RNA sequence: UAAUUGCGAUAACGAACGAGACCUUAACCUACUAAAUAGUGGUGCUAGCAUUUGCUGGUUAUCCACUUCUUAGAGGGACUA
């Protein structure tokens, strides 16, 4: 059936878990899966000067974003798929699921 | 026990290669050579001016047999160098295209590379079996 | 099957990957042999793994190693780590601790990053200098 | 001795040198002495390198540079004036070729040939500057085995450098007469020079 | 007889923390040690080299704290404080299998006579009992304090009845369970301090356990009764019964004390000689075994080095 | 899958798990979990039970018994020392110290297998 | 059809511009913060806030013409926003609350200390660790200053201010110029009930349980 | 430099205080007792502690110690 | 002591902020969980040079196996032992 479930936030932890929940109920369902690959950690940097104006010492300033993507494929039939992409929502992390 | 290319050093392998390849005296060098400088970083023109077309053959054709395929651009890349720009400082720039494709399509027309799938320049097998037989004899030469 | 350990070695962001199997003796370093590795300056660097312990430990083995990474010293002193490595692996591997010690002494008694990759990093750059430590240029006046 | 076949053959040369570490493959680090017995432990000859490049921790501790291989600090030396820092592999080349040029004038060891000149040129009586109540005064003091081995170094790779700049001659062959008339003392030789001249500011300044 | 130091093993840069013996190979010793490393070593029995190290077992992530072998000693079993348990092959290195399921520091391992199952000890409170091939069968609930030994009681009569085991933890408190049917059976209370070690007899009647306050006391778990306590007046590491002879070697913090048990009485106490650690220390003994004849003592040090001792 | 069917059932040794036939070519007896049938009798030299083991293939080494029994030294200055069943290699520990012929000194190597005293001192 | 950096960027610039409307329009609400929740089909805004009735309106009709405001100016499609109301716990430990609410008092005319101690006084009466505000401006005198009220105790630098100090600013337009209050609250790391529950440098050593020395060896059958 | 803080010297003596028989002279088990019977927040804290504790251990084992 | 960091002394005792702790990053893990968006080995198919068997490559739908190298999650590790 082919299907990929793509994981792409920036919180950790409820990352994690979401990857967890999601390999333990396809396990409880005995689904044949590839695991949850994790992609390199991208790291968005804003260098910026501290100063509103422009007298003092040149302060600089980075600020990052981290954002952690994972994803599972899955071989699981379309019922199974509907109540996945039902089932684990949570808040700041962005599910996808593609087929084919 | 058989040899190949990368069992002999690069240098003396492509003297040995140019020098073969301008006494068989087939590869077409295009005629604007002795007028042009290979690079736009450059500032003068090959040194070895009868020759340097040969060796620059036989520098693609054994680039081309250690990779799996290459082009144009990543020809014009790989012999380009610093430019001098005055007094701002230097800076990489990539190598005349015109020289790289006609040198591409003089050993097509020799043999040696052919046009792969997935763009670019592969080395033929008539192509690897005389690249290794030069290998072969420069390895012999010292003996 | 054939027997074959793998090993690496690091300096810098150059990392080198040994395969290490029995055979009859060649040392091949990104499908070349070891005899043509590119500053020939420094060749001997990448020799003396080979000589501290001699020939006829590499005689019944054969090593191959790709390179990447870093630039072309640093390069040189990954391939002579993860040859000693793998050399040392082998040997604990597939022979006695006792020819893996000896092997392990010379090495060590000669040069440390033959075995113990060298731990010093780059240091980041901080903003106002070109540097890690150099800072612009102070003027008063 | 007996040559060893490998499938991967490995030459005659590199395999003599199974039996010995000589630098470059060509000079023994065995019967070199260090004449000078305040500079043995400060002149590091006993263990034998193949090259003079080992990317070694030397500046870490206090006296680390002392176990430091001469001729490497010799090369680390060589590095200078800006346009030449790092190229350690060029340093190196200079250091070879310039035995090389030392065995063929002399037929000495050249190793032996730049201890003896570090020996010779390092100062052994300096001066450093007091408060003098406003003006500048100069006491006489004793110089330290390991900064005359720092010293000398110093003085005959600058003599070499300034002696090679806008001429004709090579570094390493303005390094070799400099490591040769220094060894020799023949007070042709810049560090020579300037060893004596310091000593002798010293013992005015007494 | 006499007891004498024969020569030094030196393999390992970490604490020597147990030795096992083999009577099937009388020339193996298997030691493991704090570099996170067993060391199989082949005995020669001659001058001060005495044996030499022919294998190195590798891939224990932290501390090994024990090791069994078998009795043919093909197999050896390591326990280690990162909470797994390793068999392996003494010929060629070679970890079969993991056993995970331990929550903390696994502190004993041992099988059992036959091959059949393996219980191990851990820092969670737990005794687990194992099949060869890696599942955990049972675990062993009750025991207050961590766990600090376990061992297996040898049947005197070729398997009459049944199997048991003994351990020893930290609670002052030594345990006897019969694990044909993972119950407990006796319960022997007496200790006033952490319990380091315990060892059962060849015969299969004798209960050795001490810890830090120095009394070895000793069960007659035939009967199921305290007996008596000798003292070493100091913390004792590791316990071990001589095969053949009436005797029980104790690696006390400033020696080795060995009692012969027939006239009650302390035979030779040995204290080697190290040239150093004069100043604040002398290193000590934290583990001992007996060759399977009983004429070689075998005792691993903090100084990461193995001693061994010749009977006369 | 191969044409090719044995007709012939696969017999383990002891027996219990047979392949009925026909058997497709290749097709791989399982072994029972039974135990060996030599376990079964009881039968061994040692005259104990051997470790009640899974059944195997007779080319496959049996595991041997593994019995604490005493038997003498190959000095023999002890009849009874603790070993195990399989194990034909006993110690008494103790030095013959026979004095040697040769030499004024005696022979210490231990348990000395009878005639296999020392021959240089 | 966007990357993965530009749509994250683009989610947190659309949570900073909501949570910029909601504090302009519902500052007299006790407008306490905003969550956004992406789901299959619907998005939902759960605003927290105080005094939810006036939040909503007869029959949630400002709930009404505050979903078609943001549906209006996001483009959504009609049932894909959905925004909920909901009552703020513990508002003694809520900096923003806390610093609308100092703004209101003096913007009816509240002494300035009495506003400020009223508010330390209700942040450390709801069980915060230390309550801290600052009122910075012109005060009874064109030359401007400082007034800072403290109770409690409030830490500084580390990961802890991250992890429990909570801070919020505002300018209150007086007629004679600005003032700019500040109000930093240090809550109980106690009842944090998610992430550490005490500072980094505490230290708890459980008490032994203590037995009696036994002196006598004895054996338990079974 | 290597002074140790009030907070680590602190926990230290009220580790002793409470817990003497129990921990050892020795650094790893003195490590794993200490994490399971106080509370830190930090590996890094943990380890300090245990070590100025088997410091302390060897002190109190040369004659006793104030405080 | 880098440190009002500590040992201590002591008309002060007990505390608070700062320092430290903390958090991010860089170094280690042939130990865990994995990976056709990372690799490696082998087997298919195939090129060249050799000649028993070898060497250097190409080709992922040609499949299998593994995780050393790579990427993370969870941990371990240093505490001046
Ligand atoms: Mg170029
Ligand atoms: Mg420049
Ligand atoms: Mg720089
Ligand atoms: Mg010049
Ligand atoms: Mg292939
Ligand atoms: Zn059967
Ligand atoms: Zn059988
Ligand atoms: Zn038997
Ligand atoms: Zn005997
Ligand atoms: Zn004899
Ligand atoms: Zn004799």
């Amino acid at each position: 059936i082919k299907i990929r479930i793509t994981l792409t936030s920036t919180k950790v932890k409820q990352l994690e878990n979401v990857s967890s929940n999601i390999v333990k109920n396809a396990e409880q369902h005995n689904l044949v899966k590839k695991g949850p690959v994790r992609l390199p950690t991208k790291v968005l940097k804003i260098s910026t000067r501290k100063t509103p104006n422009g007298e003092g010492s040149k302060t600089w300033e980075t600020y990052e974003m981290r954002i952690h993507k994972r994803y599972i494929d899955l071989e699981a039939p379309v019922q199974i798929v509907k109540r996945i992409t039902q089932i684990t929502i949570e808040p700041g992390v962005d599910v996808e699921v593609v087929v084919a | 026990p058989g040899v190949s290319v990368r069992d002999v050093a690069a240098q003396d392998f492509i003297n040995a290669y140019a020098s073969f390849l301008q006494r068989q005296g087939k590869l077409e060098v295009p005629g604007y050579v002795d007028i042009v400088k290979t690079s736009s970083g450059n500032e003068m023109p090959p040194q070895d001016a009868e020759g340097w077309f040969y060796k620059r053959a036989a520098s693609v054709a054994r680039h081309i047999y250690m990779r799996k395929q290459v082009g144009v651009g990543k020809l014009n890349k790989l012999y380009g160098g610093a430019k001098s720009r005055g007094v701002r400082p230097y800076k990489h720039i990539d190598a005349s295209g015109s020289i790289n494709r006609k040198v591409l399509q003089a050993l097509e027309k020799i043999g040696i590379v052919e046009i792969s799938p997935k763009g670019g320049r592969r080395i033929s097998e008539n192509g690897q079996r005389d690249l290794d037989r030069i290998a072969a004899q420069t390895l012999e030469e010292d003996e | 099957a054939v027997p074959s350990v793998q090993t690496f070695g690091k300096k810098k962001s150059a990392t080198a990957v040994a395969h290490v199997k029995a055979g009859k003796g060649l040392i091949k370093v990104n499908g070349s042999p070891i005899t043509l590795v590119e500053p020939e300056i420094l060749r001997f660097k990448v020799y003396e793994p080979l000589l501290l312990v001699g020939l006829d430990k590499f005689s019944n083995i054969d090593i191959r190693v790709r390179v990447t990474g870093g630039g072309h010293v640093s390069q040189v002193y990954a391939i002579r780590q993860a040859i000693a490595k793998g050399l040392v692996a082998y040997h604990q591997k597939y022979v006695d601790e006792q020819s893996k010690n000896e092997l392990k002494k010379a090495f060590t008694s000669y040069d440390r990053t033959l075995l113990i990759a060298d731990s010093r990093r780059p240091e980041p750059k901080k903003f106002g200098g070109k540097g890690a430590r150099s800072r612009f240029q102070k003027s008063y006046r | 001795f007996t040559p060893v076949v490998l499938a991967t053959p490995i030459p005659e040369e590199v395999q003599q040198a199974q039996t010995e570490i000589k630098l470059f493959n060509k000079w023994s680090f065995e019967e070199v002495e260090v004449k000078d017995a305040s500079l043995v432990d400060y002149v590091q000859v006993r263990q034998p390198i193949f090259v003079a490049h080992t990317a070694g921790r030397y500046a870490n501790k206090r006296f680390r540079k002392a176990q430091c291989p001469i001729i490497e600090r010799l090369t680390n030396s060589l590095m200078m004036n800006g346009r030449n820092n790092g190229k350690k592999l060029k340093a190196v080349r200079i250091i070879k070729h310039t035995l090389d040029i030392i065995n063929v004038l002399t037929d000495q060891n050249p190793i032996q040939v730049v201890v003896d000149a570090i020996t010779n040129t390092g100062p052994r009586e300096d001066t450093t500057r007091v408060g003098g109540g406003g003006a500048a005064r100069r006491q006489a003091v004793d110089v330290s085995p390991l900064r005359r081995v720092n010293q000398a170094i110093a003085l005959l790779t600058i003599g070499a450098r300034e002696a090679a700049f806008r001429n004709i001659k090579t570094i390493a062959e303005t390094l070799a007469e400099e490591l040769i008339n220094a060894a020799k003392g023949s007070s042709t030789s810049y560090a020579i020079k300037k060893k004596d001249e310091l000593e002798r500011v010293a013992k005015s300044n007494r | 007889e006499v007891l004498v130091l024969r020569g030094t093993l030196e393999g390992h840069n970490g604490w020597v923390t147990s030795l096992a013996t083999s009577a099937g190979q009388p020339n193996l010793l298997l030691s493991a040690s704090r570099d996170k490393t067993l060391i199989s070593w082949k005995l020669t029995g001659d001058d001060q080299k005495f044996g030499v190290p022919v294998r190195s077992f590798k891939g224990h992530s932290h501390i090994v704290q024990d090791c069994t072998l078998t009795a043919d000693g093909a197999y050896a079993l390591s326990a280690s404080w990162d909470k797994t348990l390793r068999l392996w092959d003494v010929a060629t290195g070679e970890t079969y299998q993991r056993f995970v399921g331990h929550k903390s520091d696994v502190m004993s391992v041992d099988i059992d006579k036959k091959a059949s199952m393996i219980i191990s000890g851990s820092r969670d409170k737990t005794i687990k009992v194992w099949t060869i091939k890696g599942q955990c069968l049972a675990t062993l609930l009750g025991h207050n304090d961590w766990v600090s030994q376990v061992r297996v009681v040898p049947n005197e009569k070729a398997d009459d009845d049944s199997v048991t085991i003994i351990s020893a933890g930290n609670d002052k408190m030594v345990k006897a369970w019969n694990l044909n049917q993972f119950q407990i059976e006796a319960d022997f209370i007496g200790h006033n301090s952490n319990i380091n070690t315990l060892t059962a007899s060849p015969d299969g009647t004798l209960i050795a356990s001490a810890g830090k306050d120095g009394e070895i006391m000793l069960w007659n778990l035939a009967a199921k009764k305290a007996m008596y306590t000798l003292s070493a007046q100091d913390e004792v590491f590791s316990l071990a019964f001589s095969p053949n002879r009436y005797w029980l070697a104790a690696a006390t913090a400033t020696g080795i004390k060995v009692f012969s048990l027939d006239p009650q009485y302390l035979v030779d106490d040995l204290r080697p000689e190290f040239a150093g650690y004069s100043k604040a220390a002398e290193p000590h003994a934290v583990s001992l075994a007996w060759s399977a004849d009983g004429q070689t003592l075998f005792a691993g040090y903090t100084d990461n080095v193995i001693r061994v001792w010749q009977v006369m | 899958p191969c044409l090719e069917s044995d007709s012939n059932d696969l017999v383990c040794p002891c027996g219990n798990t047979v392949v009925p036939a026909p058997v497709r070519c290749g097709t791989k007896l399982p072994t029972c979990n039974h135990p060996c049938i030599k376990v079964v009798r009881g039968e061994s030299t040692c005259g104990h039970k051997p470790m009640p083991h899974t059944c195997h293939s007779l080319d496959v080494s049996c595991p041997p018994c593994t019995e604490t029994v005493f038997k003498p030294c190959k000095c023999g200055k002890k009849t009874k020392v603790r070993t195990v069943c399989f194990q034909t290699d006993v110690s008494c520990g103790i030095k013959c110290g026979i004095p040697l012929s040769y030499c004024y000194h005696t022979c210490q190597k231990t348990c000395h297998l009878p005639g296999n005293c020392q021959k240089v001192c | 059809l966007i990357s993965k950096k530009r749509k994250l960027v683009a989610d947190g610039v659309f949570y900073a511009e909501l949570n910029e409307f909601f504090t302009r329009e519902l500052a007299e609400e006790g407008y306490s913060g905003v969550e956004v929740r992406v789901t299959p089909t619907k998005t939902e805004v759960i605003i927290r806030a105080t005094r939810t009735q006036d939040v909503l309106g007869e029959n949630g009709r400002r709930i009404n013409e505050l979903t078609l405001l943001v549906q209006k100016r996001f483009k959504y499609a009609p049932g894909t926003i959905v925004l909920y109301a909901e009552r703020v716990q513990d508002r003694g430990l809520s900096a923003v609350a806390q610093a609308e609410s100092m703004k209101f008092k003096l913007l009816n005319g509240l002494a300035i200390r009495r506003a400020a101690y009223g508010v330390v006084r209700y942040v450390m009466e709801s069980g915060a660790k230390g309550c801290e505000v600052v009122v910075s401006g012109k005060l009874r005198a064109a030359r401007a200053k400082a007034m800072k009220f403290a109770d409690g105790f409030l830490i500084h630098s580390g990961q802890p201010v991250n992890d429990f100090i909570d801070t919020a600013t505002r300018h209150v337009l007086m007629r004679q110029g600005v003032l700019g209050i500040k109000v930093k609250i240090m809550r109980d790391p106690a009842k944090s009930r998610t992430g550490p529950k005490a500072l980094p440098d505490a230290v708890t050593i459980i008490e032994p349980k203590e037995e009696e020395p036994i002196l006598a060896p004895s054996v338990k059958d079974y | 430099g290597r002074v140790r803080t009030k907070t680590v010297k602190r926990a230290s003596k009220a580790l002793i205080e409470r817990y003497y028989p129990k921990l050892t002279l020795d650094f790893q088990t003195n490590k794993r007792l200490c994490d399971e019977i106080a509370t830190i927040q930090s590996k890094r804290l943990r380890n300090k502690i245990a070590g100025y504790t088997t410091h302390l251990m060897k002190r109190i084992q040369k004659g006793p110690v104030r405080g």
